[PDB]
């Protein structure tokens, strides 16, 4: 005879240890990682001087 | 099943925090922890086992806590 | 912030691996087991003597 | 996790198939293969690793199944 095997959701949340979570509800809005700016600032007044 | 490879050693981790660490980070040892306060003699023999092999102390205690950490 | 885990339902069957399924949407019947049973045959003739 | 700690040893064994014999009878010899042909670094440093702990063939072996087996 055969048989299903249930609900791997609770399962897999815990297979999803170690694993930054995002927002994927309307829009894929990440709020993880880093990115490198060089900074050139040539261009500033002081605002007082 | 899939439950298992739990998505650990993959890179990845920046300063945010994952889905489960301090909850993950310690699950380990204490399902070892009270599987050894449920399943003592396997850590008897695998005392007796690690001595007799292993002819310095380093890889007596060595191969205790691996034979330890082998055995769910 | 707080949030559930989810189905543990198909974790829980691989946390079965190594039980011996049985029965109880009718009764408890087992199918599973054995019992040491001494069989005592004094008065069994044979009918065709 | 409840999909850990999978009642195996436990006793209670009988003629019947259980709920999870040639399903759950290799998923640690299928996954521990999957991961080592998927991280082989560490399976080579701790090739080393068993060849620098352990005078004898057979401990050195033993050192590296061990330590081969312990990581997921």
């Amino acid at each position: 005879d055969v048989v299903v095997l249930g609900s791997q959701e609770g399962a897999m949340h815990t297979a999803l240890t170690g694993a930054t979570e995002i927002q994927m509800s309307s829009g894929n809005l990440l709020f993880t990682g880093h990115l490198k700016c060089r900074l050139r600032m040539d261009k500033l007044q002081l605002k007082g001087m | 099943s899939v439950a298992l490879v739990p998505h650990v050693g993959m890179g990845l981790e920046t300063r945010t925090e994952t889905w489960m660490s301090s909850e993950g980070a310690w699950k380990h040892a204490q399902r070892i922890e009270t599987w050894i306060l449920r399943h003592p003699g396997f850590t008897i023999m695998a005392a007796i086992l690690a001595y007799t092999i292993g002819t310095t102390h380093f890889q007596r205690a060595l191969i205790f806590i691996l034979l330890t950490a082998v055995a769910p």
